[PDB]
């Protein structure tokens, strides 16, 4: 079916991938954080895609709308794909050792005082699995509203949603910061940056939006539908991958510049990263080929809105996270060998497979596009 | 015999009526109305976009070209300087203006090509004084023609004649 | 619907040229009074300054700078809102700015021109700053472009120039109008000849479509440039070695600031614009309503960055960070931080109660208040952090000037000043888009 | 209004672009304000000795 | 400034420096360059030779 | 500050407060980011009359105490002027060499001063911030680590 391939796939790929966690074992649990936390980037994206749209209300992007939710309850999902990250969890963070305080360990590393308070790995349980309560809650109260507004439609439609958008908004963009500052600021935690609970923000927001697109862009060549959801349905999506690559490259070059010149102790993410070990071909390629190529190629207004193009961008607008993240997660252990093992690949392929079998099976389970809702037609007919 | 007017004070008929025109006899080079009449180069204006994105070609390389140029010729080659270790014009904080001073010199050129489209510095405008034209943001919504091959004609007239119009000025 | 006005295409002409028809308004000649003596105030202190030197200001050497770039940041933070109602309002096409839109550019314009004098003038040496500029000068010198003092001179000297050239294009159809009112009802038939601005103008197909994907153009254009200009009056500090400064984050937060700095005075325009001079059938005060947000996006996006800093500072900050935020809250300007977060918050988490709280004399009195922790906000920012920063040797309190005061004053002075000046002039409304958005220009009728 | 400023974009073009014309084949910065033949106490005459 | 990046084409070979009615001989510039090679003059480009 | 005894048991102390890294190099001679396209590797600031001989000035500050005669021969070789009370009370003076002095007690034990006593002139740096944020090009690494 639509529903199980990349579910049998990627499952029967993941299930292969316990090969990972059984052999060559540390490597696995890493290329699991690169593809975990892409398919929860996925999530946080088409999320927050979903909240703008509902603040500043845009009737004009209302076709793609329903399928941003679906993705959602992915991340419920997440939860229980938590769990190969808890036995390794203690081999990750470098601060879960425990023989590194003020125990008899030659390394007094300034942390006893510091950050002991922020970080203990029982606490660590509850700094996730709060939000659990509220990531998941946005689902469970969005998820279950607007599947809902179909078939039994309500006196107050919308002003529900924005109840979520009321208060639910502003709690979602702190438990993003404090994530980022959980999972992966800590990798190497000599290093303090404000910026970087945005990077992964807005690097998770630059890549969902994409991969929304592309679902159309796939699901209206010979999918349920071809001509409803119209071409400039699409420029508009193009104006959001513009205004909010920028709202990444803004980030990842504010990331850049800034240390680039102070050269402070806390550079010593890449003075391992980016010149040493067969990365800076990574970050020359990865910049040449995750701003310029779409910010060139997307640009002009004549096949801007193309279906299949922006469809084709989201592969090589997604894939390319992996080559984003891949800068972060992982170097830290092949900082010393830059051989990028078949282990960092089934996970990617796995994940983004597994997440997409369970789109594809609610988009089963339910309708597609609203069967009725306020201003559909407006923006069909548009 | 510069060409005509037509008082349409319906706001929806420059749409459906001039798109009948282009089709059924002659260009009609010239629509006139304050607003974008919404959806009229769908079929109406004859244009699948602008054009001159080919010509904002040239904004964005020459002032790319003048900071890239403005340090490859600067930082390094002529009157160099060991201000801080910095590697003579590495690419970060040239960013800032190998993209910013660009926008400024490239969007002059997008503007100097708005400025460029039939050359709007034309205030000699021999319909303009038109006793009636000088209502032009509130009465109606006008057409007109140049004395194109298809000659503005009494058949024209005649045209725009069920094309309800107020009236009919004949530069 | 986004505007309530029992309006029709001709409504506004005439209403809008009655705000431009005839020159007699008798609180103008106490506005062009009280802050033309403000501009008196600053010239009569800015010129009795450089003549004598820069230390009349109340600038030590460690907290170098006081109040004059401190009030740069304001004066270009305050002025990114006018211009990007004008771009994002497009990208995002909210068909809703254009109550509003041409009376912002001149609130961004003016801004920038009170904003660039700090930097030609907090300088001691200001006759010497054409050497700044990259001319191939009287030897071979030239400016040292790893410098953001530099960027903020080729960005300002771009966004004076790209938010006018969009401003001035903007208003395009505006002289149309009133070159077209100037002979037939209008102040002198020798006005449609000052009117040349028109350039040519017939309002036709062949480049009104141009001027869409211009305006399209320098929307997604001149925002790219809005996040480089205050990005980069904000790359000049946290570039530094600055513990309170080299913390990433803040090119998204003084940007942030810019909005909820921007806004902040828009509205006390508006509120003004909008008792005695007002336009209530087209500033609906469902306007203001959904303007609010955007600043109360600002209201909590400025929050969570506070939280940043005062969290890093728990979280693997240097001894000194450790200490450069302990100084923020307790310490010298407890009477700042204290009071300016809980300010440039409470009010915000006060501001949503009564559906945004439409009531319009609620606005002038926050709106102020919202201002006033950003002028803390970038003295807090900056200074806090500038002294006490590496040494004890270096600690120093900011003792300012009643000089620091008259210039601060006078930048609101020359602003209101040339304001109202060109405002009394252009029209205010964005009068070409507005009958043509919302109301029945739609061709479905 | 008035029929010939097809005109005014010359005088608009040119003029301005006899602004930089004008500009760098006048500098002479370091030329013009240099050169003098001062008038000293007693005449040295360098020819001479 | 433009002897101290261009010198060869005016230093003087020293024997009878002093001298107005100079014409340099040919194969001058190579005639030099063998000098800053062995003399080692290295002129300054700095700001700290003479503005201090 | 340091005794005897803890110098006899640890000589290097004046790295201990601050290390290098996990398993980096000493701390001076560090690389940054760059260092194939770093200046001191490119001929325009390597090619004068003066990267024979690099400058620098150490301190032995075990014998520093408040002279304070440092100072004033740094005011006369290479001149200023002076300040007056009304003005250097908003905390301005025009003295390059500051000498400033500092207390360290046993965390405020008996209130027992234990002064020090250290000169801070500008020490040139390599990497230098100051140099790279003049836009009007008024500093340079010089050679020879002078950062004039
Ligand atoms: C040739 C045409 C020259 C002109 C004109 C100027 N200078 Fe020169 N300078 C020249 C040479 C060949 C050398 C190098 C000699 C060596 O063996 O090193 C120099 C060197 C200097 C220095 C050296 C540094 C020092 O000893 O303090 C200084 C300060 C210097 N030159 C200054 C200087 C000034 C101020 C000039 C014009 C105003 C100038 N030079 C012109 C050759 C030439
Ligand atoms: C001689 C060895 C010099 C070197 C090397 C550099 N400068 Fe220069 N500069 C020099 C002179 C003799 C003059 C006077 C020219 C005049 O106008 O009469 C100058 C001029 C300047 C100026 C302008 C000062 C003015 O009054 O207009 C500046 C700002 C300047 N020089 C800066 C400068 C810098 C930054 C240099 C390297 C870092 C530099 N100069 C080299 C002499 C010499
Ligand atoms: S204070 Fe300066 S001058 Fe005095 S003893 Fe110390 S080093 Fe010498
Ligand atoms: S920045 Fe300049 S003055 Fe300051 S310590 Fe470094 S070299 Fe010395």
């Amino acid at each position: 079916r639509i529903w199980a391939v990349p579910l049998a796939i990627g499952v029967g790929l993941l299930i292969v991938s316990l090969v990972g966690w059984a052999i060559d074992a540390r490597q696995f649990y890493f290329s699991y954080l690169v593809g975990w936390t892409f398919c929860l980037t996925l999530a946080l994206g088409s999320l927050f895609f979903v909240m703008i749209q509902h603040l500043t209300r845009a009737q004009w992007v209302v076709a793609v709308r329903r399928l941003p939710e679906a993705l959602v309850w992915t991340f419920p999902v997440l939860i229980v794909l938590f769990i190969p990250i808890l036995f390794g969890l203690h081999d990750l963070y470098h601060w879960t050792h425990h023989e590194l305080y003020d125990p008899s360990s030659p390394e007094y590393d300034p942390i006893l005082a510091g950050k002991h308070a922020y970080l203990n790995v029982p606490f660590f349980l509850v700094r996730i699995a709060f939000y659990f309560f509220i990531w998941t809650l946005l689902a469970y109260k969005l998820y279950t509203l607007s599947v809902r507004q179909d078939v039994d439609p309500d006196p107050s439609i919308p002003a529900q949603q924005r109840k979520v958008s009321a208060w639910g908004m502003p709690l979602y963009g702190v438990t993003v910061a404090f994530a980022s500052y959980d999972f992966l600021m800590s990798l190497d935690p000599h290093w303090y940056s404000t910026i970087f609970g945005v990077y992964f923000f807005a690097g998770s927001f630059f890549v969902a939006l994409g991969f929304i697109t592309t679902c159309y862009a796939i699901l209206v060549r010979r999918g349920t539908l071809q001509g409803i959801v119209r071409a400039p349905h699409f420029q508009d999506l193009g104006k959001l991958m513009f205004g909010f690559t920028a709202f990444w490259a803004y980030i990842a070059f504010s990331q850049y510049m800034l240390i680039w010149y102070g050269n402070l102790p806390e550079e010593t993410l890449w003075y391992r990263h980016r010149l040493e070990h067969g990365w800076e071909v990574l970050s020359q390629v990865l910049i040449w080929g995750h701003f310029v190529l779409p910010f060139l190629i997307l640009l002009p207004w004549a096949a801007k809105r193309t279906p299949v193009l922006v469809g084709t961008m989201g592969i090589w607008f997604a894939i390319i996270h992996w080559i984003d993240l891949f800068w972060v997660a992982m170097p830290v252990l092949h900082t010393e060998h830059m051989t990028f093992h078949w282990l960092d690949v089934t996970c990617w392929l796995g994940l983004f497979g597994v997440v997409v079998g369970l789109f594809f099976y609610r988009i089963s389970r339910h309708s597609l596009v609203p069967q009725n809702d306020p201003y559909l037609a407006r923006s069909l007919a548009l | 015999i510069y060409g005509l007017l037509a008082e349409f004070s319906d706001p929806a008929a420059l749409l459906h009526a001039a798109r009948q025109v282009r089709k059924a006899g002659y260009r009609h080079f010239d629509a006139h109305s304050p607003f974008p009449i919404h959806g009229m180069d769908e079929a109406m204006g004859l244009g699948n976009s602008k054009v001159a994105f080919i010509t904002f070609f040239t904004g964005t390389i020459a002032g790319f070209a003048l900071a890239w140029w403005m340090q490859w010729w600067m930082g390094a080659v002529d009157y160099p300087l060991n201000i801080s270790g910095k590697p003579f014009f590495a690419l970060p904080p040239s960013v800032p203006i190998i993209f910013e001073l660009t926008i400024l010199f490239s969007a002059l050129a997008g503007v100097a090509t708005m400025l460029a489209l039939n050359g709007l510095p034309r205030p000699y405008n021999p319909l303009f004084y038109s006793k009636n034209f000088m209502r032009v943001t509130d009465d109606g919504f006008f057409l007109f023609v140049a004395a194109s091959d298809p000659k503005f004609d009494p058949t024209a007239t005649r045209q725009l004649l069920e094309q309800l119009g107020g009236y009919n000025i004949e530069v | 619907v986004l505007v309530q006005g029992g309006l029709t295409f001709h409504d506004i002409t005439e209403l809008v040229a009655q705000h431009t028809e005839k020159k007699t308004p008798k609180a103008w000649w106490a506005a062009f009074s009280v802050a033309f003596l403000g501009m008196l105030t600053l010239v009569a202190m800015l010129a009795y300054q450089v003549w004598n030197g820069v230390g009349v200001w109340g600038n030590n050497i460690p907290v170098g700078w006081g109040w004059p770039i401190v009030n740069f940041v304001f004066w270009v933070g305050i002025g990114h809102a006018g211009t990007l109602i004008s771009a994002i309002l497009f990208l995002f096409r909210q068909r809703w700015r254009t109550s509003i839109n041409r009376a912002a550019e001149a609130m961004t314009i003016f801004a920038v021109i009170c904003a660039l004098i700090f930097p030609t003038f907090h300088v001691g040496r200001v006759w010497a700053i054409y050497w700044t500029l990259p001319i191939p000068n009287q030897m071979e010198m030239w400016p040292q472009f790893k410098s953001p003092l530099l960027w903020d001179v080729f960005a300002v000297s771009s966004y004076f120039i790209v938010s006018l050239v969009f401003w001035y294009v903007g208003l395009i159809p505006d002289l149309a109008t009133l070159r077209d009112r100037a002979a037939l009802m209008g102040r002198r038939l020798r006005a449609k000849i000052l009117g040349f601005f028109a350039l040519g103008w017939c309002g036709a197909n062949r480049h009104w479509r141009n001027y869409e994907k211009v305006y399209m153009l320098l929307a997604g254009l001149a925002t790219p440039l809005v996040l480089s200009v205050h990005s980069v009056v904000s790359f000049d500090f946290a570039v530094s070695i600055i513990p309170g400064w080299h913390t990433t984050i803040f090119p998204p937060y003084f940007v942030a600031g810019a909005i909820f700095s921007g806004f902040a005075m828009v509205v006390t325009l508006m509120v003004i614009a909008r008792k005695a001079y007002g336009l209530e059938n087209v500033i609906t005060i469902d306007h203001l309503e959904k303007m609010n947000i955007i600043m109360l996006v600002t209201g909590t996006m400025v929050g969570f960055a506070y939280i940043t800093e005062f969290f890093i500072a728990w979280y693997s900050g240097v001894p000194y960070e450790q200490y450069a935020f302990i100084n923020r809250a307790t310490g010298p300007y407890a009477w700042a931080y204290w009071t300016m977060m809980s300010c440039n918050l409470i009010f915000p988490q006060f501001f949503w109660i009564k559906k945004l709280r439409r009531n319009i004399p609620f606005m002038f009195i926050a709106s102020i208040v919202v201002n006033i922790g950003m002028w803390f906000e970038r003295f807090v920012i900056t200074i806090t952090s500038l002294h006490r920063d590496y040494l004890p040797s270096s600690w120093d309190y900011f003792v300012p000037t009643w000089v620091d005061v008259l210039t601060l004053i006078g930048s609101f002075g020359l602003f209101f000043t040339l304001f109202l000046l060109f405002l009394r002039f252009v029209p205010m409304v964005a009068i070409a888009e507005v009958k043509g958005v919302l109301p029945e220009a739609d061709p479905h009728f | 209004f008035s029929r010939k400023t097809n005109r005014l974009p010359a005088l608009s073009l040119a003029g301005s672009v006899f602004g930089g014309v004008l500009a760098v084949f006048l500098v002479w910065y370091y030329f013009s304000p240099e050169f003098y033949e001062v008038g000293y106490a007693p005449p040295y005459s360098h020819r001479i000795h | 400034l433009e002897c101290h990046r261009q010198p060869e084409l005016y230093l003087r070979p020293q024997s009878e420096i002093t001298t107005m009615g100079y014409q340099p001989p040919a194969d001058y510039i190579e005639r030099n360059l063998e000098r800053i090679r062995k003399e080692g003059i290295r002129p300054p480009t700095n700001c700290s030779a003479c503005h201090y | 500050l340091a005794t005897v005894e803890e110098f006899r048991k640890n000589p290097d102390f004046a790295k201990e407060a601050e290390p290098p890294l996990e398993g980096l190099e000493p701390w001076d001679q560090y690389p940054t980011l760059w260092e194939e396209n770093h200046p001191s590797k490119q001929p325009a600031f390597q090619d004068s009359d003066y990267y024979r001989n690099q400058w620098a000035m150490v301190i032995d500050l075990n014998a520093c105490t408040g002279c304070n005669a440092c100072i004033v021969a740094c005011d006369s070789e290479n001149n200023i002027p002076m300040v007056g009370k009304n003005e250097v009370g908003r905390g301005r003076e025009m003295h390059w060499l500051r000498i400033d002095r500092y207390f360290v007690s046993d965390e405020a034990h008996a209130d027992d001063p234990q002064i020090v006593v250290q000169p801070v002139p500008c020490m040139h740096c390599e990497n230098a911030p100051c140099e790279s944020v003049c836009p009007v090009a008024a500093t340079v690494h010089s050679p020879d680590g002078l950062n004039e």
